[PDB]
């Protein structure tokens, strides 16, 4: 049967605290 | 990937390793990745290739989606989490009709 | 997110909070977001990061998709809504074979 | 069983009426 | 949207109105849209916003995807259609192991 | 149960014959 | 498309012809395509339009996703494969809580 | 019933060995 997609949840306007390019994990 | 304070994953009902869409209000970037939980409070860290799509301080909106049958979809209300400048939850609620919060 | 006149959501059968693909004819941008309903007539408003992907006056095409089993898919006809310059519906129909409207 | 994805519906050539970057909601 | 000769839709088993990923070998663009069938032979026409992502003569690869349970997935072989410069099918087959055609 | 996504089919290296921005349909 | 050493597909549990998201750490590109298996050891080759999104030597992260019901999702642990400079597997494991490897 | 999407698996930091634009296959 037909399935449709809804937004399930969101975190609104969090602040980026770090941006780690070379992350191993 | 995106490492997110487990408190925010809990609040939003987003699971660790769940696929999320992340959009950056500062630069307009939009991408998909998966979450990693961290016990470190307030952390929202973009790892790997995603690091090139944000700088520290950027405001991001992190969304998860799900598939529903038509009947369930009619009555579903998404969960929304708002945070302060320290990424501490300030409001946790569900959307009502017409985007009401 | 995209806040859309509830009349247009009704006409297209797109639910509030449904995932939509939005493409901008003016600048070629293509993105996914979810809908928010508004009672305000004629409104198509891009909120948040999506604001960087359009300017007032741009023409956009807003699409929703669904998953079907093979048998149901054979006979399904998508709903199409056309509007005027004020975002008032001018035609509501279903696609026929060969893109016929 | 195998599912495929079709266009469900579309609104064709609506005009953007506002673009609100700092929206809280 | 992408209007495609119904002969090519038939050959590839892609349905009219099916979601497709289209990638452009000439300019590297990648996007999703849905198909429209045309009886006009050899036609591959990008309509709407997608028009900004190709020029006449560009080579494109048009793909459809489907969801499978783990067991069915093991044995599924995708359908592949090759065409000549006039968009006439030259080969219709299924992938074998190791990308063999 | 767990679903995964495979390529279903492809048309390889078709030539674009037209690009119609203002298409109504 | 992306032709990948069958050893790496085996290790990651990614099937031939499975849809994958590929992200390029060097240039930040992000795209989706499908896999092709090769018996040639160590190969990670981008074919077609994807060729424009990487250069030889670039580091990429290749991900597959799956859909789960809520209950199964709670306990699922993704498979992770790490490789050396020759694309030989160095570690194959599953994620534990908090991104632990 | 409601389905959600998780990462199933990943290959981390593989090196691109070739990039073949004109690939036929």
């Amino acid at each position: 049967a037909m399935n449709i997609t809804l937004l399930k949840s969101k975190i609104h306007r969090a602040s980026v605290t770090e941006a780690r390019l070379d992350y191993i994990g | 990937x995106i490492s997110i304070d487990e408190k925010l994953l809990q609040a939003s009902g987003i699971l660790e390793y769940e696929k999320v869409q992340v959009v950056n209000v500062n630069n307009g970037a939009r991408f998909e990745t998966y979450t990693i939980a961290t016990q470190e409070e307030g952390v929202v860290c973009l790892n790997g290739a995603a690091a090139r799509l944000a700088e520290v301080g950027d405001k991001v909106i992190i969304m998860s989606y799900a598939d529903f049958n038509e009947e369930e979809a009619k009555t579903f209300k998404p969960k929304v989490v708002f945070v302060d400048e320290n990424n501490t939850a300030t409001k946790i609620t569900n959307y009502e009709k017409h985007g009401a919060i």
